[PDB]
């Protein structure tokens, strides 16, 4: 099996930690959801190819501009996350995260991932956002941002229901192999 | 790690570590606070274990089996002995706090009510200055260590056989040389996330809410100082490149 490295980036409330936990855990966390993620090496078989995919989180490093880039050496694929319940997390993608990742990870494929897709049809979420003249991120807004930043592709998932989670990591493995 | 501590921290949470008849005696808020304190101690035990893999398995193994040029092992594992001393002492204090809190006749039922004071002590005074100095040096030497590793693995057969041998066991799957270095660099930025979540469930005793608020502030000051003191060293960098 070939070894590849994945790093997830995005704003503090984007759901990156929860996404790594749900993908990596054997059973869904029904008793306690961890605060942090250390690392993990997933055994993935995608399109007949076996890969050892090392997973890393940048949670906690968002305010530390000299510590954060130490997570990037030899990254093979970037998952760039935003939360669908946070239109503001999507706005920081082209201004901050994209130039940073392109600088430290040249030529590395970026998959733009819209997290918490289950909140798009959540009445409490829609009520809260409507007070700030906002609404949950639309699928076309996610695709357009991904197209604009030169992302390898656009994907959505929900860590809460697990929908789309396996597909995200299988596609990230395919991107890392190209 | 030692068997006693591994078994004490084998469960996924504090609520699954204690007896169910003990869990039932506590309010939901106490359980939520204890689950996050348990995660802080469990991840500290794992972090000390990562440092022991670096010092005992890799570093010492290379000195005892390989003929590496002097100053090479130090370049691969900068500050590992100092980091091991800092975190083994901190882990010792966390485990002693848990041990004193055990109910008589039990080796698993406890509640830690006073963590804030231990965190203020760890992240203030000489121990905080030592953490700041050690992480500023470690994180500035991180890129150099990774490049030195890559060079040795690609050009030295005996080094490659040594790495493939000592990393073959399934328990070392997440702990190759480069993985250990990033695990250590990332440890310090996990602390505010854990402390903030403990604080969110520690409002019941005002002295405790105040102590954890002070500790969170000290941890953030340490991180800001380490972040400001980092500049990546590069092997063979010239003075002109540095002062420009
Ligand atoms: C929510 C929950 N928090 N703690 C729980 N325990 C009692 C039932 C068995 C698992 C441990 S459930
Ligand atoms: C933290 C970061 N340090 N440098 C960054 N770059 C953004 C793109 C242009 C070059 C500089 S981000
Ligand atoms: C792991 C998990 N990620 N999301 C979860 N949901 C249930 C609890 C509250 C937030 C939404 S569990
Ligand atoms: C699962 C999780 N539930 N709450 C978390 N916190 C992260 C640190 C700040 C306080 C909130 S993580």
């Amino acid at each position: 099996a070939i070894r590849k490295k994945l790093v997830i980036v995005g704003d503090g409330a984007c759901g990156k930690t929860c996404l790594l936990i749900v993908f990596s855990k054997d059973q869904f966390p029904e008793v306690y959801v961890p605060t942090v993620f250390e690392n993990y090496v997933a055994d993935i078989e995608v399109d007949g190819k076996q890969v050892e995919l090392a997973l890393w989180d940048t949670a906690g490093q968002e305010d530390y501009d000299r510590l954060r880039p130490l997570s990037y050496p030899d990254t093979d694929v970037i998952l760039m996350c935003f939360s669908i319940d946070s239109p503001d997390s999507l706005e920081n993608i082209p201004e901050k995260w994209t130039p940073e990742v392109k600088h430290f990870c040249p030529n590395v494929p970026i998959i733009l991932v819209g997290n918490k897709k289950d909140l798009r049809n959540d009445e409490h979420t829609r009520r809260e956002l409507a007070k700030m003249k906002q609404e949950p991120v639309k699928p076309e807004e996610g695709r357009d941002m991904a197209n604009r930043i030169g992302a390898f592709g656009y994907m959505e998932c929900s860590a809460k229901t697990k929908d789309g989670v396996r597909e995200v990591f299988e596609m990230a493995t395919r991107a890392a192999l190209q | 790690s030692m068997e006693m501590d591994e078994k004490d921290f084998a469960a996924d949470s504090w609520s699954l570590a204690v007896d169910s008849s003990f869990l039932q005696q506590h309010k939901k808020e106490v359980m939520k606070q204890q689950d996050v304190i348990y995660e802080l101690i469990q991840t500290e035990l794992h972090h000390v274990r990562t440092l022991k893999i670096m010092t005992r398995l890799f570093r010492t193994g290379m000195l005892e089996e390989l003929h590496l040029e002097p100053g090479v092992v130090q370049g691969l594992f900068p500050c590992v002995d100092e980091l091991s001393d800092i975190h083994t002492r901190f882990l010792s204090q966390l485990l002693e706090r848990r041990r004193q809190a055990l109910c008589p006749g039990s080796t698993r039922n406890f509640v830690i009510h006073r963590l804030g004071d231990l965190l203020i002590s760890q992240f203030s005074g000489p121990s905080a200055e030592q953490m700041c100095k050690t992480y500023s040096e470690f994180c500035s030497r991180h890129s150099k260590a990774l490049k030195l590793y890559k060079e040795l693995y690609a050009r030295d057969k005996r080094f490659q056989q040594f790495i493939r041998k000592v990393t073959r066991p399934a328990v070392l799957k997440r702990h190759g040389v480069q993985e250990c270095i990033l695990l250590v660099t990332q440890r310090i930025t996990k602390y505010p996330l854990l402390i903030s979540r403990i604080l969110q469930h520690s409002h019941g005793i005002e002295e405790e809410r105040q102590d954890l608020t002070t500790a969170l502030g000290l941890v953030k000051e340490l991180l800001s100082n380490v972040d400001e003191g980092i500049y990546q060293l590069e092997k063979g960098a010239r003075l002109q490149e540095i002062y420009n």
